[PDB]
């Protein structure tokens, strides 16, 4: 449950920085690796977090 | 075996330190890391 | 110690 | 488990942008409000994320 509010907070930030084409490819990775199981939601959270930090050190042009 | 993936990723024209960070943040996924790097 | 930063 | 890995990533990033004693004092305040329960970990994760996001939106000079 708490995982869902966290996931919603990551996504709001993520869509400001990542193109829709990349988020679609992320969803495709999560589906093939995890299906629609809850482990997939936790992976998405972890991936978006690390990628956002990697994105900011590179330089956010937004 | 996975050093091959990061070397292909570097051959896209990206610094090694960034490539390693993105490749592991994208779990095992070379293509997802590539699409991430090319989206920057 | 998860809440600690030292 | 996964929650602790998530928090360790946040703590590593956060310490690059905010003074360590001040983050540490935030942690003590959360400890006073939640004890050793997982709700304390879950609150600080949300707080550290939101602090990082507003920091990057303001402008990270680091
Ligand atoms: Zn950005
Ligand atoms: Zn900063």
């Amino acid at each position: 449950e708490w995982t869902l509010e966290l996931l919603e907070e990551l996504k709001s930030e993520a869509v400001r920085h990542f193109p829709r084409i990349w988020l679609h490819n992320l969803g495709q990775h999560i589906y093939e690796t995890y299906g629609d199981t809850w482990a997939g939601v936790e992976a998405i959270i972890r991936i978006l977090q690390q990628l956002l930090f990697i994105h900011f050190r590179i330089g956010c042009s937004h | 075996q996975e050093k091959e993936a990061i070397e292909r990723l570097k051959a896209l024209g990206f610094p090694e330190s960034l490539v390693i960070q993105a490749y592991f943040a994208c779990e095992k996924n070379e293509n997802l890391a590539a699409n991430f790097l090319l989206s920057q | 110690n998860p809440l600690e930063f030292l």
